[PDB]
Order: C-alpha cells, then sequence, then structure tokens
C-alpha cells in the first residue's frame, strides 16, 4: 500500500538520475583511464614490464607488469554511469 | 671458451634491453634492423685479432648490442645510457 504510494517520487528521482548518468557519460565518456605506473600516459607506452619501488624506497625494487585497465565505475555507457552515479548517491565511496 | 668466464658464441651478436624498456616498440624495432648489419663487422673485427674481449654498441635508445654473444648474468638495473663509457662519450667534462 505504502509502495503504490511513493511511486510517484520513484518515477522523478529515477528519470532525473538517467539525465545526471548522460551528462557524465558525455563528461567523462573514456577518461577514466590509468596505466600501473604513473609515468606512462596512454595505451601504446603502457605495455611491458616496469619497475615498481615498494612503499617509496628506492632500495627495494620490484618488477611488474603495466596493464592499461579501466577504472571499476567509469563512464563508458549510460548503464555504468547510472551505477557509478547510484553509488555516489549512496554517500559511499563518491571521494575516489 | 677460454679467455672468456662465461659461455659464448660467435655466431651471432646478443642484444640486451632493460625491463623498463619495452621490446618490440615502434622505436627499438626500428632499432633492431639496423644494428643486426653490425654482426658483419663484429665478426671481421675478430677475425683479424682473435684476442679481442666484448665489442659493444650502446644505443641511445637503451638497447646494447654485444659480441660475442652471450646470456646476461635478483633482478636487472642495467641501463647502458648511465655506464661510465657511455657518458664520457656522449658528451664532453
Ligand atoms: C629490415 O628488415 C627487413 C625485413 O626483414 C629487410 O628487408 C628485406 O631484406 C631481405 C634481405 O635482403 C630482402 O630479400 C631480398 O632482397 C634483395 C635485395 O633487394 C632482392 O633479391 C629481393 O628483394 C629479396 N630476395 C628475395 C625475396 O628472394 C627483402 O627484399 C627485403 N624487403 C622486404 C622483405 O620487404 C631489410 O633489409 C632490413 N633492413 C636492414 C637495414 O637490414
Amino acid at each position: 500500500v505504502a509502495i503504490r504510494t511513493i511511486g510517484n517520487i520513484m518515477i522523478v528521482t529515477t528519470l532525473l538520475q538517467f539525465m545526471f548518468a548522460c551528462i557524465g557519460v558525455q563528461l567523462f565518456k573514456g577518461k577514466f583511464y590509468r596505466c600501473t605506473d604513473e609515468a606512462k600516459s596512454n595505451p601504446e607506452e603502457c605495455r611491458g614490464l616496469f619497475i615498481l619501488y615498494k612503499d617509496g624506497d628506492v632500495d627495494s625494487p620490484v618488477v611488474r607488469e603495466r596493464i592499461w585497465q579501466n577504472s571499476d565505475f567509469n563512464f563508458d555507457n549510460v548503464l555504468s554511469a547510472m551505477m557509478a552515479l547510484f553509488t555516489v548517491s549512496t554517500f559511499e565511496g563518491w571521494p575516489a | 671458451d677460454a679467455n672468456f668466464g662465461r659461455q659464448i658464441s660467435y655466431q651471432h651478436a646478443a642484444v640486451h634491453i632493460p625491463t623498463d624498456i619495452y621490446e618490440g616498440s615502434t622505436i627499438v624495432l626500428n632499432e633492431l634492423n639496423w644494428t643486426s648489419a653490425l654482426d658483419e663487422v663484429f665478426k671481421k673485427n675478430r677475425e683479424e685479432d682473435p684476442s679481442l674481449l666484448w665489442q659493444v654498441f650502446g644505443s641511445a635508445t637503451g638497447l646494447a648490442r654485444y659480441y660475442p654473444a652471450s646470456p646476461w648474468v635478483k633482478i636487472d638495473l642495467y641501463d647502458v645510457r648511465r655506464r661510465p663509457w657511455y657518458i664520457q662519450g656522449a658528451a664532453s667534462p
């Protein structure tokens, strides 16, 4: 009984979230990419192996593979944008 | 071989590429052709003087090609552009 009464404000807050998802798609559509090491800034250079320094120490290097990977919550399409905006609206992990 | 504390091969010349430099890139691969013509001269110099040690070309891209070929010696941090013999020849005091 209460669910059908609150169904008017559900149609509005879902329609309003979709427009913000589309705006986020327009703004950051494929801009959330990054390489494993913060020295290569495009997919071409982000290949092969690289030397990683643990916890900032220059005396403890380890060999790691650099991968050009996307973010977990991206704005590639209207669905990933809607899910990321839902996570933001839940106030969790939104500063990241 | 004697007078060489490792195992070597005179058939060709080895190529060293540092860990942080990706082999197969456009710059490296282009560098990896025209250095292959150095193997003939590497052989020719050794024939005149059999008592000849490593002959190495340190490329400005990062790769070092040396003759005779021998496997490289923890992790590897060797870079040919930081070696003392490369630095003295790339500039003046
Ligand atoms: C960079 O790599 C290229 C690919 O390996 C080399 O180009 C090929 O070199 C071959 C070896 O000389 C050529 O084969 C013969 O070349 C002679 C000279 O022109 C000719 O008799 C024929 O073209 C060919 N003989 C055949 C096919 O029976 C290739 O022609 C040549 N080009 C290709 C494969 O497109 C480059 O030589 C190399 N660069 C350097 C500086 O070594």
